[PDB]
Formats: structure tokens, C-alpha cells, sequence
């Protein structure tokens, strides 16, 4: 409809002001009005829509603008044609004889006139100072909504870079209050430069939390099933749990020649890699690469359990470069234990059979799971 | 000393406004577009000796109703003169008052009656003036015409002062002495003060506008009065187009805030690959939230208020309802009162499972205006609507003796269409509960006769109480 | 035999400094491009190069007897301070800035009288000057404002030299272009010429192309060039004051914005009118008496010392006053005082109500209150300020007549604004001092002694 | 040959590349229709037409090189990249504009470049160039403006070169808006042929009209052209400077709003004017220097790895020179250094007087402080950097005996700048390494038992069940 409608809307807008006040134009082309005789907020609805659906979100706006200016200037030319048609004589007593020069020289004449220039036309009678005041008026109102609209979309692009140096020179000044060695500086630097780039963002929490409830969950239950919804020592226990486990996580990234467990040191934490690839080394020496682990793995999970990794790393690790690896703390997993006390008893019962087969014997593949995942199955059905 | 007093923000107020406007906007008019031609000072001083003597009189009158207003003390606004005087006499804006009363009008006697020029005081009761509309914009319907209305009220002020000069300055040198200048005027045609203004404005307006359609300068006086004004347009176009840029900056804020947002989950929507249904699905949640316009939350819409009239409000919004509760009747209100303080809203999306199976269900549901229903483990026919004010959830939220294996609800709900629930919490009914140590008896009561009454195992073992 | 570098005779003698400089900066180029206004007026113009020169040389003294800070004082001793000059950027354009060059005077006689071009370089001292200047204004838009168009003023002088001098080297009146002539008996006056050279600079400057058009080279390259810096300047002009006019009208926006949110939500949930009213009067209110912003995060920007200082001194004289507060040690009482929480009513509100919680002990600033039974208005007591109104609530004793209910129905008279003090803070301030306890809490027993005390016999504990 | 795309070499490179990218954008236009101007210099056409085509090949001696980073590796591959970038886009263009030309304008001569207009389509280095060069500069805002009038000049300079051609095309003078006539002295010339067409042209693209009226049918596009680009082009010009000159200033606004809702606060519950002296000094000390910032905010969004390296460097000597911390794994600096917070402070105060239950710790640095007995009278030693008094109160010593009275009274005399450390988070600090609580409460003891007083020593344990 609104094709048709703006098609027919345009045409009776600027067809008629010709067609009246112009002498040879009524008569003499009249087909369209002849054939054609037969509160409004759809366009600009429309027009919302078009700029969602489509790419540009400025040639509409953009082109009703610039619709608007010369519907301007032709209504301005018709209005001063029947100005002198009311009073007899003036706008323009020689057209330069015919219409295929009367149009060109009438829409000239209407931008001659724009806003107060005048030029050939002296004072005749009454009235001529305020019509040139009007004119002028709309000419300039025009023009300043174009600016309006040119500063509001170029403001509106260059939006998120500002604030991108503001934080990286706030940050550089400040770092440089106190005269610290150069490598923390090129460090930092390409931390700043890599995080900028292919992610847009800086910390995607701020936006979980603006954003509603009741569909995060949705969000993480499609991302983050699959890899911890299998591991042995969490298997089989209540759904209604794992949900906050997972709510509760965090993102990080290192960079090239990063310890990570340096060994003799005590540890609270079980990481998870989400695309990357990390080492595990054998010392400083040459590289007791015994694996490298690829994707949708886990490592140091026992350290979760009661103990934070024994007072002492299981052993060395190091890094490529970026990793991007998710993070996991302990202080999470006695809340959400607590909040469902209906799994505490079995991961409990697990961690004293652990303690308690950590002294005597050795079992290095033997006895870790039966018992150890067997207290899970009677344990929450005493719930 | 008990004089009566106007409320400084009632309707009196603002008319007594509106009346002491139009005599300070006559004198910056007429005064000097009387001392500028010659021929209606003189010619038509009739009505204007008249004219003038009303509004020194409203002047007199305007230094009245200041004396008579108020200024509260602690929520006591004062009533009384001998002390509503002291300060206004102490102030300044009363320099202002001493000067432009005082009657001049006998410098005339030196002056004969040719110089209505001596009334350069009136123009000092100009505070008034702004203030009425830079104050009545709070009150209008909706602002966004009164402003361009002002700018074009004082544009053409000035213009009309600059016509005045541009005469001034021509009968100077002698009518017709030039060419730039006003041509002579005594043949006809030219002289009657129809013609005598209307080419002067003219003028004016176009030398302010600065396009040059005018015989140029000869004289070199004017080499600095052309250049001046000049100078003055440019200033002009700045200030207009500053500020009405501001404005249509100003007036949308809301599209690019949420344009933003969209776009940010977007690229992160798009980072990780999900499923498209996903897509899907968060695009028509988000228009549904931007076409009815609840883009803000409850929750921070709210946070200004003072406290208390944020209780009113939430008192009035929702305790009906909390007493429709089949359990909570003879509860005392000064609990409830601060139960209401406590809910939290919760709305859902086409096909959501809330509970659906045997899980805790530790919280409290009652439904607003939304469609529910309860099925079996596969997607078959409903058993029952949760039509309109239907809930379920309420036993749970409490820990009685004897229960029938509480807290693992395995009944089947569903969301088809659009919800938008509340909830509540048992650690907070804890908590508000601790405080009135009387009806946690009748409650726990009510809740094992329902409960026996169910028909269900309710183990009914006897407390032990052995230590007291 | 010093200064500090913030105290206003240093800014006097900021602006001492700055009145040759200006001076210098305009008249060279007039002087040096008609040759009319020089050998005439040369009597005029002795004194102010002598005054000129010695007052650059007077104020490289300066620069050697203002301190610094070293971390804590003020660098009070000259051979560093001398130093310090000697490692400025700035004493080596100081030296560039005072070089006698008129050893080519007598060599050059009175052909060129520009030669003194040199001193024209402490400008930065002009430039702070301004930027120091608009900390302490009353009301500096409008300062700022008559700075720039100062600045256009400058560039119009400027460009009419430039014109008058391209005019001369070409030749008078081979066209219809250049400057028209000279042996005419008007066009000879000195008076003419400059102004008629500003009224051709600015109408070139401006948009529109009207006057004589050019025929010769070297005038359309100049005509073009002029165009373009036009547009440059009329761009800055209306950039700058734009942002102006949004800086001025910052508040008013978000504030009804959102007044404008409020009453979108009200909307959706079907309230009722009479608190429509109600909030609309309230918000006018606030804003019509300057007091919109809220005083929590309008505080905390000072740190912790200046902070305790403002606080005590608007507290510490009503609680000295307390009853029960007779012998208390200064630091309990200041770490109560750090906890008071504004409240503000209006006329005609329950501020509490019969036999409920007790669980605070108000302190009235600047109010009204009474005391009506809720049959009819029968007031009892009016409590100008200070009033305790609770007292014994708090101090939880044995043996309460009525534990936790006050059973008073106290109503506000009108705009009152109260402080307050909770319970829970009360037991956490006074941790750390475990002994006053027993003796606050013996002297309010007595204070009840006075009067029932009690409502039932002792419960005496003699647990040991 | 691998090579990683930020590296000043290729920015370097990059500017080679850019550098004759633009005698096609320009040179072309004008020997195209100024005829007659080529043949003032044909030994530089081709002298110039040569070295242009050799770097504009010659770029590809990098797409096969510059790898692509992949899964958090460095670019290391030597035979995908070249396959990677035809498989790709790109690469089309990079050969649509490469055909040798020479065997058309042969039907031709050797004399006219109007056949070049393919090599109109390598137009991205100057476009990567520029959005690079400026996020290394120092002084980001000339240069946008710089880039717009550089913008400007050249749209100026296609309109001029249109406008003469299309005069070209009619019957010189037939009519005063066509260029005026020729077989005349600076007429028929060259220079003034085309300074005056750009002047013409200059006057026409802005609006206003000093023109005739027009010949015939298709000479109006000119203005037509001319009123169509130069709103946009001002429009564009006037949006672009006002948001820069907007945005340069926004600290000193912010700093003027704190300053306006304090001021109004305290000249409103009567505060004396001595407060508001010393509160308006101080926001003095704080603007007049590089101090009007607070640093808590600026390292919030660091990773959760560092700023312990920054931290041991600036706190750890005079912390290291304890007589309570020495003896410790360097894993408890560690866990200790990270929660310190920051106490600048004003000249003249008593930090600490005689009789004072306070817990917390002090580290003077940079700075002068002083104590006195009873009234300023009598100055002690004086403390200067690296020392505090003190400090032990910090933990529950067994037998303290005269704790919590800080019989000091203490007073600074000059900007002092210390540091401050909580108890609790001590306590919390010591939830990984129980073994040298012990040592240090015996060291306390021990310390305490001479170098204190008499200890009471009846210290002991009270109700067990």
C-alpha cells in the first residue's frame, strides 16, 4: 500500500500547484489529474521497518528530507504565482514563452528567491517584506534540520572508539605516574590491542545483567552443556543444580610464555579451555611435553574437592599465547552445595574416601570411581 | 500584623504575571520608535499622553505585590509584614526599584515637548518579563514551539531596532545629499509615514540578512555601520542554528540507546555459534519488549522515590490478592505490610517450562495476565488452565513435620504464549516472620490440618519435646 | 624574599605582563604596510619601545625568585631555582625574545622599521593568563565569548593589510580591481584608506561573490584562498557555540526524563489519582527550592579526614545533649555520629502509629511535630528541635513495661526533615568498647526507677 | 618470506604504496582534457606511466606473504596463504586492473591516457593507511580536518575539469557562459584557460547564481550538480568539526558540576567559613597539578593476572624492611601487596592523638611527619621516608597489656602521601598459611617481653566445656 499511497500522495502534492496558477499548464496535459482524481503514520512506521530490515538506515530518511525541500520550493513558486494572480500582475510576467523553459526558469527563480537575495525585484506595494521573510524562514529551517540529521548520524557511528582511547590513555598516563620499566608497557599495550580487536566488547558481563533473566539461562544451557554434563565426578545427580554451577563463571586470556601452575604454590581453581591449546610441561629444562590438550577439557578438577591442590601444584604449565580459557573457583562450589544440600553428603563422602586413600594406598586407576561415585547414588536419595 | 498573603506558586500568581508583561514589552517599542521619526510624536500625542499614565501607575503597582510574599521557615511559611520587608529592603533588585519610578517627566520644560527620548528608565523592569516564559514552558502541554517562538519574537525586535537606526543616522547628513542615503522627501508620494517605515524596514532586513541588493556606500561613515552589521548577522545564524541543534538532538535518546544494545547482543549472539532457533527466539522477545514500550525495569524505574512514598505505591498495587491466598486470613497486617515490600516480577516466552517434573519448587507463583496449563511428560492435551489468578506452590514454601517427601513437586507446567508471573521467597518469609512470635503457631497449624485433611501419609509421630 | 606560585600577587603580576604583549602583537604589520602612521608620529613612539623593552627585562628576573614544591614544601632556595630556569624550554626563547637587533637601525636608517619583529614571542604567558583566568569567575560564558570574537576582530585587521600592501605592489588604479587611487582629494586622508581596506576584506570574507571581478594572475589564487579560510572560520564559530548552549541546558533533560519514566510505569499499573497529585506537587517542590540532587553520592567525593570534619561540625552539639549520653568517651560518640541517615516528610503523614516496632531514635532538624489521638485533633505537645522521641527502645533492658511497642501516634505538622540512628549500628559502633555498655544501661534503669520502671518485679541474675 | 600485519616496516611500506596511488586519481583527469598539455611533456607521461605500474605490481610481493593468525598461533605458513587469498576475494580486482593496455591505444598513438580508466580500481591502501597512521600519532585532532579539506580540494578539482571539457565540446563564444573565446593573447593561453574555469567553477558550485540564463536544454545539470553536492559537502564539513570541538572538552566539565553541588551543599546548613577556606584549598591542591583523579577506577578492567609485578615494584622495599614480616614465603607478599589502598593528605593534622583505639597500618612514603607530646611544642625525631611507629596493635597480641592508646599524639607539617592496611583483611589474608602465625605472635611475645614492659604472663585459657 504505501508504494502506491506515497506514488499518489507525491503526484496530487506537486501536479496541482502547476495547474493552477501557471497559465498554459492546466489544459494542456490534463490526462494525469483527469485519470488520476480518484493523521497519517504508516510511512513512518514503514520506514522503521525498512531500516531495521534492510542495511541502509538513511537513504529514507534521507530521501523524504530532500522531498520535502523541493515540495518546499515548488509549493513557495505556486503560492507566489497566485499571489500575483489574486493582486493581477507579478511573479514572473515573462516565463520566456513555453513550458519546456517556464519549468526550468520557475524552480530557478524559486531558488533565486530561496532565502532574501533578491536581486532584480525592487519594492512594488505591500506585503513584499514579509513574503521574503517567510521564505527565508522555511530555506533556513530546512537547511539546519539537514545539520540536525548530519550530526546526529555521525555522532551515533563514531561511537564506542572515543571511550576506546579514553581508557587506553587514562591508563597509560596513569601507569606512567611512577616510571616502571618498559616491558609492563609494550605488555599491556598488546593486551589492549588483541581484546579491542575481533571482539568489539571489553567485559560481557555488563551486558548479562541489563539484559533480562529467564533467557541467560537458555543462552548458557545452549553453550556450556556439553562438556560439563559429562565428567564422571559430577555424573548423574540433580538437573535443578548445575544451573547456578554454571551461571557462576568467568572468562580469561593469557598471552605467549604464561605460567599458569608454576609448581610449589597452592591453588583454589579447576580451568576449562574453550578454544586454544596449553602444554602440559615437565620443568624448565627440555620439554617434557607429555600432552598438549586441545579442546572441551578439563584439568586440575580434584583440587575443587576439600583441598585446594595438596599445597602443592600437581605440575608445570605454560602457554602459547592466547588461550582463552574459562575459570572456575571453590568458594562458588560450597555455596551452590550448600543451597542444594542434596549432593553435598555424596561429593562429601567422596572427599574422605579420597583423603582417606590418599595416605595408605596408592590406587592409581583402581579404586576412584566405584566407591568414590558410588556414595553419589544412595547419598541424594536420602534427600 | 497579620496581613494576608498570595501562595507564591498559585494561579494569582501567574495571572498577575501575564499582567505586568505588556507595559515593559509597550516601552521597548514605542519609546524609540517615537524618538526616531518626528511626525507621529506630535502628530498623534492624543491617546499616547493617556497611554503613558496607565503604565507608570501599574509600575507603582508592581512595586506592591513584592512585599506581600512569603518565604518558608521550617514547612511554615512566615505571615507577617515588619519582618517580610526587612530583607526585600536589605537585597539588591531594590537599586532597580528606587531608580525606575522616579518621574522625569518635568525635564520637559527644558526640553519643550520634542523629546520623548527622556524615559531611558522604563527598561529596567526587564526581569519580570523573562522570567513570566522562561517559567510558563514547565507548565505548557508539551514544550518544543515555545522556544523557536521566542527566538522569533527576539530577532524581530532587533530588526525593528536596526530600521529605527538606519533613519536616525540618514536625517544627519540631509535627505537626498547621496545616493545610499533616504532620498529627499519633499515632492509627493513620499513622506506620509506609510512610506517613511515600511522602505526602512526593508532596508533594514535586508542589510541584516547580507546579500547586498543596495546602492553601496560613498560618504565613509557608514564603512563602519555596514561592517557592524555584518558582523551582528553572523552571530544570528550562529545562535539559531546552535540551538535548534541541540534541540533535535535532545529529542531522541531512547532509539539509539536500544539500536545499541541490539547490537551489542547481536555480536555476541554471533561470536559463538548457537542455534539459529535461538536467534529466533531472542529477535521476537526483543521486539515484543520494544512494540509495547517496556524496555525499562521495575526495578530501577522505582529507586529515586523517598521510601515511603514507595510503600504507598506498593501497598496500593498489590495486597488484595496476597489476602486471597487460601491460607493467610487472620494474619496481622503489620506483617503483611512488609511482606508486600518483598515481590519480585518474573516474565517468561512461548513455550517455557517452569517446573515440568519432580523438582524443588521452593519459591511462590501467582499468576497476572498470562495463559498456564498442565500436562503430562509428553506434549499432549491440558489438564488445567491456570486461567487468570490461579497458583499453586503455596505448601511448599514452608518445612512441616510429617510431609508426604516435600520439595519434589513432579507436576507438568507449561508456558504457551506470555505470562509475566511473580514470585516470592521462603528465607525471606523466615526472616520478615521472626519479628511476631505468635502466628507461626496458627500458621504450622492451618498447614497439618489442610495437610491431615488431604487424605494424605502425613506420619502424624508425635513431637518429642523431651528437653524443653 | 618568595611567593608561592597561587597567590594573587603573582596573579596581578600575571596581569602586568600581559599588557605589551597584546600591544605588540597588532600595530607592527599597520605600521610597517602604510609608512603613513610612522614618520609622523615618531615622538609617540620612543617611550613605549623603552617601556616595552624593560618590562621584558624586568620579568626575566621572575623566573629565578618563584618556588616550587619538593613533595611537601615549597623550594625556597635560588641556585636550584636558577637551575630550574637554566633547564626550562622557555629561557632560551626568553633569551631569542630579548636580543638587541636594532644595531641594524642605523644601518637601515628608517627603510624598515619592522626589524623589531623579534620581540614577538612570550605569548604563552598571555595564554595562561587567559586559562588562569577562568577559575575565578563569577559567570565566564559570556568571558569566554568575548574572547572569540576578539580573535575574528584580529584576523580582519590582518587580512585588511594584507590587501592594502598586494594593492600598492601592483600599482594604483590599472583596473577596476585594485585599490582605486591616490592623488584624488579625498582618497588621501589616511582616514579613508584603512577603513575602506576593512569594508573590502570583509566583504570579501563573506559568501556571496559581488564585488568588481578580477582580471590580473595573481587575484584569483587569492580570492580562492580567501574563500576557503572563510568557510574554515564560520565552522568553528557555530561549533563553538553549539556546545555552549548544550552545556547550559544539561540538568533540565534527564529530569524530566525521569519525571517522563515515572509516569510511563504509573500508567501501566492502574494507581490511583490522589498520589499522582500527590508525587507531581513533590517533584515540584523539590525542584522549584534547588535541592534536587540527593545528598549520599553529592558527599562521598572527599576522603575520610575532611569528611569526619564536616560531619562533627554540624552534629556534635545536639548529641552532648542526649540523656543518656552523660559520660561517653569522644571517639564513641564520633563513630555514632557517622551514621545518620536523612528522612524528609510532608504535611500531614504517620510518621509511626500505635504499639509497633521500636527500632530507631529520631533527632528533628528543622520541623514541627505533635502529638493527635486519632479521634478528632486533640494535640498534646509541639517539639520544636532537639527532641529525643525514643531513647529507651534501643537500650533494650530487662523487664520492659511494653518490650518494642510505643504506643504514641505522633503526625507531622509540615516539611520536616528529620535524621536518624538504627539499633544494629549501635551494637556494631560499640564493640569495640566493651565497658561503657553496663553503665549506659544502669543509668537508663535509674532513669525508669524514676517513674514504674518496670511491669513486673526484677528479674534479678544471679547467674554467678 | 612471512611477515605480521602490525609492524612499522609495513607501515612503511604502506606509505610507498600510498604514495603514487594518487597521480592516478589526478594526473589522468587533466591530460585527459586539458589536450595540448601532454605534449608539453610526453617524457614524463610515460616516464611516470612505467614506475606507477611497477609498484602497482609489485604490491603482490606481499599477498603471498603477511600470514593470517590462527587459533591463538603465530602466522606461520609459507604455501596457504596464496590459495587462502585467490580462493578468496580480492584477488579479482588485483588482475581486472592489470591488462597491459597497450594494444588499443596502438589504433591510437602513443599520445593519450584516456584508455587508463581501469586503473581507477586499486583503492584501499590509501584507505587502511589512513584509518592506521592515526592510532600511533600524539595530536589526533588535526588531522581529521586536514583529511576533509584534502577531500575537498579534490572534488574542486574533477568539477573544474568537467566544466571545461563540456566547453570543449561546443562552439567557443556562441554564448557568454561557455568559456570565452580563443585565438587571443591570455585567451587562448593555457594557465588563465584553466585558474579561471576553477574560479568559474568555484562561484558555481555554491548557490548563488551570478550567471546567464541557460543557452538550451542540458547545461543546467551543471548547477543542477552544483547546489546537490555543496549542501553536503558544507553539511558534512559543519557536523564533522562541531562533534570533534565538542568532544575535545569534557573533564573540565565535570570537574565544574562536583564543584557546583559541594559548593551549593556547604553554603546551605550554615557551615562556618573557615571549612569552606580549607575544603576550597584543598580541590585547589588537587586541580592546580596532575592529582584530579582517583586510581581505584583506573585499573579496573586489567586481567585478573597482573598488577602484582607494578605492586612489588613500588611496594616492597620498605615493606621488606619489617621487623614482624621478614621472615615469609614471598608467596605471602604476594597474597599481601594486592590489597592495599591508597591516603593522600593535606598538611597540617593530627593523624593520631593521645588516646586512640584504632587498628590499622602506616606506611609513610615521600613525605615529612613529626610528633609532639601535649601542644606543638618540643618536636622528637623526626620520621622520614621508609618508617611508621608502632603498628603492632595490628594484631591481638597475647598480654599486649597497653594496648589501644596511641600515646603519640602525631601531626604532619607538609603534603604527606601515606599508606594505609586493614586488620580483618590481615585475617582473611591468613587463610592459606597457619604455620607462621605462630612464629610471629612468639615473635611479638618475645619482642614485647623485653624490649616492651613487664608482660602480665597470666594469660589463659578461660571455660572449656
Amino acid at each position: 500500500w504505501l508504494f502506491f499511497v506515497v506514488l499518489a500522495w507525491n503526484w496530487n502534492c506537486w501536479l496541482i500547484p502547476v495547474r493552477w496558477a501557471f497559465p498554459y499548464q492546466t489544459p494542456d496535459n490534463i490526462h494525469l489529474w483527469l485519470l488520476m482524481d480518484y493523521k497519517y503514520m504508516a510511512f513512518f512506521e514503514f520506514n522503521n521497518r525498512l531500516e531495521s530490515i534492510l542495511s541502509k538506515a538513511y537513504v529514507y530518511r534521507v530521501i523524504r528530507t530532500t522531498a520535502y525541500l523541493l515540495y518546499s520550493l515548488h509549493l513557495n513558486s505556486c503560492l507566489y504565482y497566485w499571489a500575483s494572480a489574486y493582486e493581477g500582475l507579478g511573479s514572473t510576467h515573462w516565463v520566456y514563452d513555453g513550458v519546456g523553459n517556464s519549468y526550468i526558469r520557475c524552480y530557478y527563480w524559486a531558488v533565486k528567491t530561496l532565502i532574501t537575495i533578491g536581486g532584480l525585484p525592487d519594492p512594488r506595494t505591500l506585503f513584499e517584506i514579509v513574503f521574503q521573510g517567510l521564505n527565508y524562514f522555511t530555506g533556513v529551517f530546512a537547511f539546519s534540520v539537514m545539520i540536525g540529521q548530519m550530526r546526529d548520524v555521525v555522532g551515533a557511528a563514531t561511537a564506542g572508539q572515543t571511550y576506546y582511547r579514553s581508557c587506553m590513555d587514562s591508563t597509560v598516563k596513569y601507569m606512567n605516574f611512577y616510571k616502571i620499566p618498559r616491558s609492563v608497557q609494550n605488555r599491556v599495550k598488546t593486551w589492549y590491542e588483541y581484546t579491542w580487536h575481533s571482539q568489539g566488547m571489553l567485559d560481557e558481563s555488563e551486558l548479562m545483567v541489563q539484559l533480562p533473566d529467564k533467557m541467560r539461562l537458555d543462552l548458557a544451557i545452549d553453550v556450556n552443556y556439553s562438556i560439563v554434563s559429562k565428567v564422571a565426578l559430577f555424573q548423574g545427580c540433580d538437573r535443578q543444580m548445575i544451573f547456578d554451577m554454571l551461571k557462576r563463571l568467568r572468562s580469561v586470556v593469557y598471552l605467549p610464555n604464561d605460567y599458569v601452575c608454576k609448581k610449589g604454590e597452592i591453588g583454589r581453581e579447576m580451568y576449562i579451555i574453550q578454544a586454544g591449546q596449553v602444554q602440559v610441561l615437565g620443568g624448565p629444562d627440555g620439554k617434557s611435553v607429555l600432552v598438549t590438550l586441545k579442546a572441551g577439557s578439563v584439568f586440575g578438577e580434584i583440587s575443587l574437592l576439600a583441598v585446594g591442590g595438596g599445597n602443592r601444584r600437581t605440575a608445570n604449565v605454560v602457554a602459547h599465547g592466547f588461550t582463552n580459557l574459562f575459570i572456575l573457583d571453590k568458594k562458588d562450589l560450597n555455596e551452590i552445595l550448600v543451597h542444594y544440600p542434596e549432593s553435598q553428603k555424596l561429593l562429601r563422602k567422596k572427599a574422605r574416601r579420597m583423603l582417606r586413600n590418599n595416605n595408605k594406598p596408592k590406587e592409581k586407576s583402581v579404586l576412584i570411581l566405584p566407591p568414590r561415585a558410588g556414595t553419589p547414588k544412595l547419598f541424594n536419595a536420602a534427600l | 500584623k497579620e496581613v494576608v498573603v498570595i501562595d507564591p506558586s498559585g494561579n494569582t500568581y501567574y495571572n498577575w504575571l501575564f499582567c505586568i508583561t505588556l507595559p515593559v514589552m509597550y516601552n521597548w517599542t514605542m519609546i524609540i520608535a517615537r524618538a526616531c521619526f518626528d511626525e507621529l510624536q506630535s502628530d498623534y500625542l492624543e491617546y499616547w499622553l493617556a497611554f503613558d499614565y496607565l503604565s507608570d501607575v501599574v509600575y507603582l503597582l508592581d512595586m506592591f505585590v513584592r512585599t506581600r510574599t512569603g518565604y518558608l521557615e521550617q514547612g511554615l511559611l512566615v505571615k507577617e509584614e515588619r519582618k517580610l520587608i526587612d530583607k526585600y529592603k536589605s537585597t539588591f533588585q531594590f537599586k532597580l526599584d528606587v531608580l525606575s519610578v522616579i518621574p522625569t517627566d518635568l525635564l520637559y520644560i527644558k526640553f519643550g515637548w520634542n523629546y520623548p527620548e527622556i524615559r531611558l528608565n522604563r527598561l529596567l523592569r526587564i526581569s519580570r518579563m523573562f522570567e513570566f516564559f522562561q517559567r510558563t514552558e514547565t507548565r505548557t502541554n508539551y514544550p518544543n514551539i515555545f522556544r523557536i517562538s521566542n527566538l522569533v519574537m527576539y530577532i524581530i525586535i532587533i530588526i525593528h531596532w536596526n530600521a529605527c537606526v538606519y533613519f536616525s543616522i540618514s536625517k544627519a547628513i540631509g535627505f537626498g545629499n547621496d545616493t545610499w542615503v533616504y532620498p529627499d522627501v519633499n515632492d509627493p508620494d513620499f513622506g506620509r509615514l506609510a512610506r517613511k517605515y515600511v522602505y526602512s524596514l526593508y532596508w533594514s532586513t535586508l542589510t541584516l540578512t547580507t546579500i547586498g541588493e543596495t546602492p553601496p556606500p560613498v560618504r565613509d561613515s557608514e564603512y563602519f555601520f555596514v561592517v557592524a552589521d555584518f558582523l551582528i548577522g553572523v552571530l544570528i545564524f550562529a545562535t539559531i542554528v546552535g540551538n535548534i541543534g541541540s534541540m533535535i538532538s535532545n529529542m531522541n535518546a531512547a532509539r539509539a540507546e536500544f539500536q545499541a544494545r541490539i547490537d551489542a547482543i547481536k555480536q555476541y549472539m554471533h561470536f559463538r555459534n548457537v542455534s539459529k532457533d535461538m536467534e529466533k527466539r531472542v529477535i521476537k522477545w526483543f521486539d515484543y519488549l520494544w512494540t509495547n514500550k517496556k524496555t525499562v525495569d521495575e526495578r530501577e524505574v522505582l529507586k529515586y522515590l523517598p521510601d515511603k512514598l514507595r510503600a504507598e505505591i506498593a501497598i496500593n498495587v498489590h495486597l488484595d490478592t496476597l489476602k486471597k491466598v487460601r491460607i493467610f486470613a487472620d494474619c496481622e497486617a503489620g506483617l503483611l505490610v512488609e511482606l508486600v515490600l518483598k515481590l519480585q516480577p518474573q516474565v517468561y516466552s512461548p513455550g517455557d517450562y517452569i517446573c515440568k517434573k519432580g523438582d524443588i519448587g521452593r519459591e511462590m507463583y501467582i499468576i497476572k495476565e498470562g495463559k498456564l496449563a498442565v500436562v503430562a511428560d509428553d506434549g499432549i492435551t491440558q489438564f488445567v488452565v491456570l486461567s487468570d489468578g490461579s497458583y499453586f506452590g503455596e505448601i511448599s514454601i514452608l518445612n512441616i513435620k510429617g510431609s508426604k517427601a516435600g520439595n519434589r513437586r513432579t507436576a507438568n507446567i507449561k508456558s504457551i504464549g506470555y505470562s509475566d508471573l511473580f514470585c516470592l521467597s521462603k528465607d525471606d518469609l523466615m526472616e520478615a516472620l521472626t519479628e511476631y512470635p505468635d502466628a507461626k503457631g496458627m500458621l504450622e497449624e492451618k498447614g497439618k490440618q489442610i495437610l491431615m485433611k488431604d487424605g494424605l501419609l502425613d506420619i502424624n509421630i508425635a513431637n518429642a519435646g523431651s528437653d524443653p
